[PDB]
């Protein structure tokens, strides 16, 4: 009679599709997801530090519209911007405004040094309706306007040393009035000119008199810019009207700050990988919530769902 | 798959083997049976396992990098900004489907392989006592009770001790 | 005597070389090209709507060059712009031509709306033989040339309001005088001024008198600007001199669009891939062709072949 | 190959086979024959068609991107411009090369081991009826005509008819 | 290996092997030796060797390109220029280790297979002269002097001359 | 009695661990390394043709500063700039100097070809203490600084063809004087102007008076401009005040050069592959020295090693 001894291997009765080189269909004992494809819905506040704009912008932040005081000085692992951010100050923009957001975005710090700088015949600390800070007419906290005294502006040439170790970024701009009239009410003369200038870099701005459509009942605008000064180097400003001028300096740190826009809440929780979404598991290699990411995250894909078998081929009987 | 044993030689596997992945089954003097064998099922698992540990959380940190959504039009840098970010998922669209694609033909060869291991150890170690069936089945040409398919199964089979039992049957009239 | 049986494999006579991961050559029974390396060396006319440029370049079609009259209005998938293009009108640039190019080119139309701009006091459709139309003196068909009436150019501060649920295109310029002789004969007043602001982004320009080379006998110049209104914004245009006036705006859309550079004929066929050379078929995953590429196409590689094998290892007796 | 059938233990392959990839010649006493075996064909024709599905017909759809020739100089945009595209064509071309090594490697790898799959089929079908000559033939030791080469070919061989002839024929002096 | 010769039915290697990769170990009337197969051998080299020649000196010129450092501050520009060197640094890393480990895997599979390959074939050669004895050795039921192994190495080794001998001590009792 | 045959393989007892599709350590008879990780710390001098700055930024070799006389018409594969360069003439800017900087790297050339434009009405050759040649005071090389003469300077409206069948590159600048007064006392009038034209193409800038912080003496400034002019186009250079006018003209050609910055000394070798760190040797697929290379070099990978298997699996005894 003797004996039979069979060789064999397991199967089950739920079976798994999986891709391979020849077949886009073939029947495995078991796989796992390497895609993840959802979010818990919230940014988790740990372990990056967070900084949730609110009503602000970075650069309203930066600025020191009334609405944003709370923010000075304040540092971020990640600034979250909101799309119901608005300004509620003087009407501005900023040429190369990209440029500026990421650069301060990056340098992940909003600490702000007050200097003493001498505007010597002219009225400081202008302030208007469109920017109001506890019922009255105030201005971006971190700039001063500045305006005819005894109906003179009389020249401006003031120098700001930078002696510490650290490069210094300054903030300041150029008031546009609305007309030529404005122009000599605010500032005495016909004509402004602005020269912002260090050993390494200069940058010269005029104003230009015109409408612009109202916003909190202001027809006139500001343009603001920027300049960085390095160790050993000096700020020279050099104006015969129309200065927005800076009240001191920002420092610029280099590391792993950024930015990102995003309506989701911010939760008690901790979590490596954010997204716009909120933040997602990073177990996985792959990812196809967001493009956008910070932090420790799984790669971004098209696909909604990539299978890796994790078992042989199943054969049922 | 490419050794030709699982869904090859081996008609199906077995759904009734939920102590490991490979095994055997046998009849004889004291009835039919199963076991697994851990050693051929743990080289499988070892595999995958150091596939996995490979893959998963292994993320790679980015921290700022550019704008990839837009709000006003503006031409000649929003464009490449736009096509570096495709590009970019584009390609690793395409290193994920083909490392997905490579892994699991791979996966399904070894898995393929380690029955084919089983089967071809057994078959030396029955040296002229068996006969391959073609199905992944050996009829053994002597008594083998209970012991002795164990010993079978644990490598401590003595081909010697049957020899003259299973040449007499297989090789009769 | 008994018998013998062989197992085998076939081989053919006229084998072919492929590349594998050991050997640069080895022959197998048969394969497939996958490089595209052809063009049939013309633009099929289908499926995509193709608009070929004939003598105008997208900007000239967008000011309304005179030869480009008969494009009002188009759209296209794919605008081909021909090398023999040339401007037979006032002599212009564009800073960040690209850019404007560009952006109608996504945009995929030249639908246009006139709208009643309130020109009061100044002399209008100012015409050059710089620009021939039906053989008289003319403009670009989209700009407004605004010029002194009775030896006064009266400051226009003019608003056009967005009330529609799409975004408006603004086309729009500055003329440059030759000598500031000219600038009194076109404005009256010595210095020309122009800003055109949304609530949400202003643009100030200021002519340069001077020696152009000419061109059509014209050594002066007009630059070209551009402003998007978004819905319930306003355009206003504040200006005392040397405005070229837009008539109305071009709609801007979002889509599919784009523009390639090509002197290939449009052909009577449909093919999913265009290319500069002409269309190719993509059936094949990679193409040697060209690197432009519009449509359903082929990726570009710079091998001119890649045969995959689709047999065995050939081994002739 | 890796299996070591096709270039390896078969000398050469067959130009006159022209029905199928892979099959049977034989000598018996009617004559001699060739006829070839649909289903290791099949299978490996399968594998390819599946290669070739994932990869012709399958382009992908691109539209507004960046400009790639300038009539100008302009400097640090248009550098960038250039490096992106360079860097992306130097990636899929790459990828390109990949692919098709890889994939080519795997091919001739299937191919091989379809052969190496029937050659073992059919040495397990003949039981102790034939031997192994080493050449991809076998020694059959019992008279078998057309019906019993067809026999094997088709999968109703049945080994015991001819078991007591074969022996005798093989273990004698 | 998936195999199961190398690191597998063989126990381990020989370090005394230093003129060949593969080869045989024999012991007889005369005593015992070992000598390098100079054919399996030479196989498997020139396979790596194919390996080394598309990898080992076939670099790619690139002349102007971007810059990668940057002494200031700058914003948008910059951050696309950093984001799409970085981008093109994780792809090719990318790329150098899935080669390097595809390569790999492939280079011992592809030595695992020679092993085997030069085993079946002294296998298949043998005939019903020698029994496997499942550690890659074969037990040889004849007298085999030196040239006798030497016509074993050599393939021409004639197994007919050495039948009767054979047969009689496989199958005696 | 009979005999036995074993089959087998070699070992070493000297293995060396790789990595797999499965295995992030097992060990094989031998190795080769796919990663370059050293440099020979020099940039070899050959084959590539190298151009040592010492001193000299590219720039200041294009303007024409005296300690790079050496550098006249001088061409290069690779330009290597120094950390150590400093500029020692008249203080001045490059509005886009990345951008002049990598199209003159790129261009391979320092070719330059005097041409006579006719100067009349004002001074030539304008010098400054600031800039020392030869002890005496001078100026940039390639530059004309023009000023008053007799009190007066009439308008320039001048002229250069190109009659060549190659483009010419024409570097020029404005002057922006530290005061009003300066203005006067160097152009005569208030305010300078300049318009530099082709056919097509124009450029238009205005000096911006004011002080900047002293270098070498000096709180004014110069602003670097530069034009190209194709074969059958025309240089118009029209100005009344500040211009810093070209003496002729720069070769621009296009090939495979360019620029590096290092601090390597540069040896008499012989090496394809050039990094900031020193030459590399080529022969394997990667390295990760440096991501800055010019030349037939390895990609570089983040890995500091990459061991490719060229054994098999080590067993031994
Ligand atoms: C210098 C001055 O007093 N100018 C008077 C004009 O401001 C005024 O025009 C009206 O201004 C209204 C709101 O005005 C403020 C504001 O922004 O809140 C008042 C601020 O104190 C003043 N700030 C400073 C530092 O001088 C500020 C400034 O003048 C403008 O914002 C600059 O453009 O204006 C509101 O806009 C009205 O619509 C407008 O008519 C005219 C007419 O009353 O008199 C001027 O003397
Ligand atoms: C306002 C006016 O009539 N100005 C006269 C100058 O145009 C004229 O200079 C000569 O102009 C010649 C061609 O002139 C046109 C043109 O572009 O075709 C005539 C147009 O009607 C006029 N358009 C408008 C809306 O006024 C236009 C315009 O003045 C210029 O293009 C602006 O730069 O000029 C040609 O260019 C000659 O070479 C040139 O001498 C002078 C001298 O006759 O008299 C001015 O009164
Ligand atoms: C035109 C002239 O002579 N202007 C005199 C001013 O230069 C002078 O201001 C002093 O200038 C000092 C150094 O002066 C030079 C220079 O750069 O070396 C002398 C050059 O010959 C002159 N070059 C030309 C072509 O005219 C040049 C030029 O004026 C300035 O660089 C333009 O900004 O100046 C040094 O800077 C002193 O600090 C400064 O006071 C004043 C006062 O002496 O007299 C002017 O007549
Ligand atoms: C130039 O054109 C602009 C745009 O049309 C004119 O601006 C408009 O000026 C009027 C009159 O001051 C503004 O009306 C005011 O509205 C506020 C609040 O809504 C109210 O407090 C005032 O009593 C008044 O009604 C109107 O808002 C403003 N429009 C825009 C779009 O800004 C400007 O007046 C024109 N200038 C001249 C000199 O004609
Ligand atoms: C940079 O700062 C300097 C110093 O404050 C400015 O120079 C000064 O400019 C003022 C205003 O234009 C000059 O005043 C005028 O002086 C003339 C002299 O003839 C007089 O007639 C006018 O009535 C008026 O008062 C002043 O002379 C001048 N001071 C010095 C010491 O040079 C310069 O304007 C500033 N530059 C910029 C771009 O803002
Ligand atoms: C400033 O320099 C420019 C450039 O040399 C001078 O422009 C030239 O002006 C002459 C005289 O008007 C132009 O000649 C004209 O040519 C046309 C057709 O070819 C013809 O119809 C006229 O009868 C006359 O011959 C010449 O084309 C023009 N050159 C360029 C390059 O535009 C300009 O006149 C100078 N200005 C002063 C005030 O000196
Ligand atoms: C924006 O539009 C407004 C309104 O049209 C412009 O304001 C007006 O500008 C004109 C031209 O400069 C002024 O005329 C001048 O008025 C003075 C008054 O002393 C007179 O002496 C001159 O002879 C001349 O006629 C006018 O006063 C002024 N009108 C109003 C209502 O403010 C403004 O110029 C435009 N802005 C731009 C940038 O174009
Ligand atoms: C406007 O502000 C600037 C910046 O403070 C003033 O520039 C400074 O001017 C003084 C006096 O000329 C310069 O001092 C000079 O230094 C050189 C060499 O170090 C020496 O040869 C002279 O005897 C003198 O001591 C100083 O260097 C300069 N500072 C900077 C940063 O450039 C400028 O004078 C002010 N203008 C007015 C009209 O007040
Ligand atoms: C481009 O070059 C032309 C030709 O040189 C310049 O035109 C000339 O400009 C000068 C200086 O402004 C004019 O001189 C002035 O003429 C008036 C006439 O009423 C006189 O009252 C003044 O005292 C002064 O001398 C001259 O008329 C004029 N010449 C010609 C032939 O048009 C033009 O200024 C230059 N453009 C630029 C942007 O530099
Ligand atoms: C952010 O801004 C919103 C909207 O302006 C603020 O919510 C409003 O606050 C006003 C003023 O007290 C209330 O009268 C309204 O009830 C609120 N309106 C809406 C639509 O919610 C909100 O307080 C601000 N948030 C912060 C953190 O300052
Ligand atoms: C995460 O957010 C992104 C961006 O909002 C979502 O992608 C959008 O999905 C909507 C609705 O299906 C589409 O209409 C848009 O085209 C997508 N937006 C963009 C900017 O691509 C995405 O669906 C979200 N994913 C998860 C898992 O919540
Ligand atoms: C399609 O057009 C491109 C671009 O014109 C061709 O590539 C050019 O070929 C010429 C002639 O051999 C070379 O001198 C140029 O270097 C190439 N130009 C560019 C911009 O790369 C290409 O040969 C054409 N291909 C086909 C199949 O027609
Ligand atoms: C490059 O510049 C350096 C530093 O200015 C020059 O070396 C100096 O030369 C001066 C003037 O003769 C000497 O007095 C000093 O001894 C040197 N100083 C230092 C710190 O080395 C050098 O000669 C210049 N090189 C070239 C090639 O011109
Ligand atoms: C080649 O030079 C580069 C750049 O200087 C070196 O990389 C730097 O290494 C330092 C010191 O370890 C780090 O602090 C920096 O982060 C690196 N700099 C940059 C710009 O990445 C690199 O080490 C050198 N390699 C060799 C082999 O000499
Ligand atoms: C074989 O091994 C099993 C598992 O350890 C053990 O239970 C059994 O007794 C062994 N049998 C023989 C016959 O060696
Ligand atoms: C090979 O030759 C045959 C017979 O002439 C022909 O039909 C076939 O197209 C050829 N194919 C290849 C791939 O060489
Ligand atoms: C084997 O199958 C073939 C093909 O269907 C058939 O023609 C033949 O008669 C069969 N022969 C035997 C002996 O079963
Ligand atoms: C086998 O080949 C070897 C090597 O060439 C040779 O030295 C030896 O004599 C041969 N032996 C026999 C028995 O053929």
């Amino acid at each position: 009679p003797g004996a039979t001894l069979c060789l064999g291997h397991h199967a089950v009765p739920n079976g798994t599709i999986v891709k391979t080189i020849t077949n886009d269909q073939i029947e495995v004992t078991n796989a796992t997801e390497l895609v993840q494809n959802s979010s818990i819905g919230e940014i988790c506040d740990s372990p990056h530090q967070i900084l949730d704009g609110e009503n602000c912008t970075l650069i309203d932040a930066l600025l020191g519209d009334p609405q944003c005081d709370g923010f000075q000085n304040k540092k971020w692992d990640l600034f979250v911007e909101r799309s119901k951010a608005y300004s509620n100050c003087y009407p501005y923009d900023v040429p190369d405004y990209a440029s500026l957001r990421s650069l301060v975005a990056s340098s992940g710090t909003l600490e702000f040094n007050n200097e003493s700088f001498n505007w010597t015949g002219v009225t400081q600390n202008g302030t208007s309706s469109a920017c109001i800070r506890r019922s009255n007419n105030s201005f971006f906290s971190r700039l001063n306007w500045l305006t005819q005294l005894n109906f003179k502006y009389p020249a401006l040439n003031v120098t700001m040393p930078n002696n510490e170790q650290f490069d210094k970024l300054y903030i300041w701009g150029v008031h546009h009035p609305v007309t030529d009239k404005d122009q000599i009410f605010l500032y005495a003369q016909s004509s402004g000119r602005i020269t912002v200038s260090t050993k390494r870099s200069q940058q010269a701005v005029i104003p230009n008199i015109g409408y612009r459509p109202r916003i909190r009942n202001i027809p006139s605008r500001i343009s603001i810019y920027w300049t960085i000064v390095k160790p050993g180097d000096i700020l020279l400003i050099n104006s015969t009207g129309n200065l927005i001028a800076p009240r001191g300096y920002f420092k610029i740190r280099s590391g792993k700050s950024s930015i990102m826009r995003s309506d989701a809440p911010i939760g008690k929780c901790n979590s490596e990988c954010i997204t716009p979404n909120g933040s997602i598991p990073n177990d996985k290699p792959f990812q196809n919530v967001n493009r956008i990411t910070y932090g420790a995250c799984p790669r971004y894909v098209k696909q909604s769902t990539l299978k890796l078998a994790t078992g042989m081929r199943n054969v049922p009987e | 798959g490419i050794f030709g044993a699982i869904a090859g030689f081996i008609e199906n596997g077995w759904e009734g083997m939920v102590d490991g992945w490979y095994g055997f089954r046998h009849q004889n003097s004291e009835g039919r049976g199963q076991a697994a064998d851990l050693k051929s099922t743990q080289a499988a698992i070892d595999q995958i396992n150091g596939k996995l540990n490979r893959l998963i959380g292994k993320t790679n940190e980015k921290f700022h990098q550019i704008e990839k959504e837009f709000s006003e039009v503006e031409g000649r840098i929003q464009d490449l900004e736009k096509y570096v970010e495709d590009t970019k998922i584009d390609l690793w669209s395409y290193n994920a489907e083909l490392l997905v694609a490579l892994e699991n033909q791979h996966t399904i060869d070894l898995t393929d392989s380690e029955m084919n291991k089983l089967f071809e150890k057994t078959k030396k170690q029955l040296r002229e006592n068996a006969e391959d069936m073609g199905n992944g089945c050996f009829k053994i040409y002597h008594k083998c009770d209970n012991a002795c398919i164990g010993s079978i199964r644990n490598g401590t089979y003595d081909h010697d001790v049957y020899r003259d039992e299973a040449l007499n049957n297989r090789f009769q009239i």
